[PDB]
């Protein structure tokens, strides 16, 4: 930004993109394939495999 | 700065520093701040804020 090329910051910061990832991981560990196609349905991961 | 060095440049080959030709002082050159004007307004039929 000192030489005249302005870098605009992204709308999603690093903590929230990482929160999107942790949300998608927590959903795969718990809800599995359900929350992508609908409401999150709790299933144990031992039965998920 | 070394004794024979008048000014100096950064990685962009733009001058980031200059030494006083009269007295002895070393100052960094930072261009003046600028940027774009972003307008936050709702629709014309909502309000004028």
């Amino acid at each position: 930004k000192f030489n005249g090329l302005t870098v605009l910051p992204p709308l999603l910061t690093d903590e929230m993109i990482a929160q999107y990832t942790s949300a998608l991981l927590a959903g795969t560990i718990t809800s599995g394939w359900t929350f992508g196609a609908g409401a999150a349905l709790q299933i144990p991961f031992a039965m998920q495999m | 700065f070394l004794p024979f060095q008048q000014f100096g440049r950064d990685i962009a080959d733009t001058t980031d520093a200059v030494r006083d030709p009269q007295t002895l002082e070393i100052l960094d050159i930072t261009p003046c701040s600028f940027g774009g004007v972003s307008v936050i307004t709702p629709g014309t039929n909502t309000s004028n804020q």
